[PDB]
RNA sequence: ACUUGGUUGAUCCUGCCAAGGAAGCACACUUAGGUCAUAGAUUAAGCCAUGCAAGUGUUAGUAACUGCGAAUAGCUCAUUAAUACGCUCAGAAUCUAUUUGGCGGGGAUAGCAGCAGCAACUCUGGUGCUAAUACA
RNA sequence: UUGUACUUAGGGUCUUUACCUAGGUAGGCUAUCACGGGUAACGGGCGGUUACCGUCGGACUGCCGGAGAAGGCGCCUGAGAGAUAGCGACUAUAUCCACGGGUAGCAGCAGGCGCGAAACUUUCCCACUCGAGACUUUCGGAGGAGGUAAUGACCAGUUCCAUUGGUUACGUGGAUAGGGGUACGGUUUUCCACCGUACCGACUAGCAGAGGGCAGUCUGGUGCCAGCAGCUGCG
């Protein structure tokens, strides 16, 4: 049916947590403080799954199928290098790693937008595409394979209309 | 640009049936235009083609849709639903007025 | 009981200073970020 | 130690647990029911007709008269005192109107300085006091 | 896998009371756009105007009769503290339209035609005929 | 606990049985909670909360099984009913009457009265999913679609990139939208709204607070009064 994608924080008015969360928003150019908390909650389901796998035996039928399948999905997303592709390194990873894979930031690295904020504007105004396919959505998550294929959609950038 | 894809010869309603996958750049294909392009490809005539339910994607120049082609006029007279025939080119009265035939003998 | 809501009526009621409207959404948070973390900062 | 630990001893543990819940006041309050004989009747919000206007005063050390209306309820036909928040506001309420009452927000008990009453008036005449106090809605 | 304010001149405790996080009903203030889901259960299983919800014709039974359907679907939770529900078995103690496979072996009414009766109804009386994969 | 528990024989049932009627014994259940009372009790798949263990809720739960059609009770037809948009009577509400007599069961879909803190349209539709049937055709308030609602879930905008002067945010410089408008092509049974394509373009933020738990010792009014305040407290 449905699910709760972000969770609210435990204690509202902690100084260290609020002062941390501004300079994740500032660096990655972000709307609210909730658009962090979903990516925290996305990091939870990765790590809660990973830890349970770790508890199991080193030979069990569940670990062999799941462990290979889990690392395959993260090598797509481009968080784990082939140096670090060994299951314990899933229990690492930060929101700073997982934020970096989004479309906003991959435009910026590309530099087409010219700014973190500018990248958001380019995607929100239908300028950017991913292999001949328009992406309005500013949180895509690009799979490294397709990271190369980030380019101008057509409109003002290509069409040149006012 | 007309891709024919996932294609099977259903002989029970004698019709060769498929889905079309046309990609257009710049965003401008007319249904009539589509019949022109498909009929040359399957030596068909325009009347013997039915194309229905075709869907542009989010944003990009793209469109894909169902369609199928049959020998003769004998298929679409009898096998087709009526809502495609009136569209292409071929009211509670019963509930009220009807149940008076029980009320009156 | 004879006197109720006395304080509120008897205030010298003040004209609000009308102001330029704030930039909403991302700009508010961006305007905080560079006011706060860019300078002068710990 | 201080309880039965043995393998077959699950009847002793389960049955002794049922007894010790009746010491806990929250289980006791829920179960007794025990809540029905209440003006609220266990409902967060209730409405009905104002009888009049009353001055009830605070305990100590806080010297202040609070102004709580007497209100008959709709469903029970009981009567109960009910606080009116914000300054003015007793003047806004009018005599013999319908009002919506709700709880003091203390999950029962008596709240601040003010003893006795456990109830505050949320609306009058289908409008709400905050709107009235602020004056972005009207009464005739 | 988290703490903090409140008994004292101050202390360390027991100890609750508050704060704090979630949802689920209801009240409130405020509101560009999109997809999707739900919405008279809580109290009155209280009461209901009007309209409509179960009918059914094939090249092949003859408006009716005849055949099947209407015991499902839909709504609600008032009964019910285990007899219901669930989960294991069991019929060697049973019934079963329809499908499916085996084995078998002439006369009398309905519409139609006519004469009447009620303030009223999707009630009918009485006579004059004729149907069958109905009835014998 | 008195058909209450066994036994032998019968009746009855689709069959088995105290299901019921006979004769013969006097048994059964109970501190491993019988029996009785209460439930703001339909049961289950499950839902909310959580580190684990648990714990609360389960009308609905997009399903499963049970029960009920205003309240009991009885019965015909049928493979199947103790049917209720079938019949029968009584009772309680309601209504008609030409005063003789009758008529009706929305806990089906809309809609209203009442109840209350509390819950939508008296629209369009058989095309989808399927169901009934003599059946590719008929019919379906099952079902499907719009319409109203901050109830719930996800997504998401309120701008951007330059550089002049005041201490890097407080007349310029240009850009780029969708909100919206108008066509046409898709879309669906039909609208709406969506998804495209082209042309018009220099109105979009509150709510809650600022002793401590958990951002001012600003200026003005008030003077244990008005008032705030979950708690401690403030005046």
């Amino acid at each position: 049916n449905f699910s709760r994608t972000f969770k609210k924080p435990m204690r509202p008015y902690e100084k260290e947590r609020m002062h941390k969360e501004l300079q994740v928003v500032g660096e990655y150019g972000l709307k609210n403080k909730r658009e962090i908390w979903r990516v925290s909650y996305t990091l939870s389901k990765i790590r809660h799954a990973a830890r349970e796998l770790l508890t199991l035996p080193e030979n069990d039928s569940k670990r062999i199928f799941e462990g290979a399948a889990l690392l395959r999905r993260l090598t797509k997303l481009g968080v784990l290098d082939e140096s670090k592709q060994k299951l314990d390194y899933v229990l690492s990873l930060t929101v700073n790693d997982l934020m970096d894979r989004r479309l906003q930031t991959q435009v910026h690295k590309r530099a087409l937008a010219n700014s973190v904020h500018h990248a958001r504007t380019l995607v929100s105004h239908r300028h950017i595409s991913v292999e001949n396919q328009l992406v309005n959505q500013p949180a895509f998550l690009v799979w490294k394979e397709s990271e190369k294929n980030i380019k101008y959609a057509d409109t003002s950038v290509m069409t040149t209309e006012k | 640009s007309v891709h024919i894809r996932k294609y099977i010869v259903n002989k029970l309603l004698d019709r060769k049936q498929f889905v079309i996958d046309m990609q257009h750049l710049g965003a401008k294909p007319t249904r009539d235009e589509i019949k022109d392009e498909v009929a040359s490809r399957l030596k068909a005539n325009k009347d013997l083609v039915v194309i229905f339910g075709l869907e542009t994607k989010f944003g990009g120049g793209h469109t894909t849709g169902f369609g199928f082609v049959y020998d003769s006029l004998d298929a679409l007279k009898k096998t087709e639903p009526k809502h495609r025939l009136i569209k292409a080119g071929l009211r509670r009265m019963r509930k009220n007025a009807r149940r008076q035939k029980v009320k009156v003998w | 009981l004879a006197q109720a809501g006395k304080v509120r009526s008897n205030t010298p009621k003040v004209a609000k200073m009308d102001k330029p409207k704030e930039v909403r959404g991302r700009a508010r948070l961006r305007k905080i970020y560079n006011q706060r973390f860019l300078a002068v900062n710990p | 130690k201080s309880k039965a630990c043995g393998r077959l001893a699950a009847r002793k543990l389960r049955l002794a647990h049922k007894s010790n819940l009746w010491a806990s006041n929250a289980y006791r309050r829920s179960l007794g029911t025990s809540i029905y004989k209440t003006p609220l009747e266990g409902t967060s919000m209730a409405s009905g007709i104002v009888v009049g206007k009353v001055a009830v005063e605070a305990k100590q050390p806080n010297s202040a008269i609070r102004k709580a209306v007497r209100v008959q309820l709709k469903k029970n036909s009981k009567v109960v005192t009910a606080f009116v928040p914000r300054d003015g506001s007793l003047r806004l309420i009018d005599d013999n109107d319908r009002v919506l009452i709700a709880g003091m927000g203390r999950s029962g008990r008596s709240v601040g300085d003010l003893p006795g009453c456990r109830f505050k008036v949320i609306k009058v005449a289908g409008f709400s006091l905050l709107a009235l106090w602020l004056g972005k809605k009207e009464k005739p």
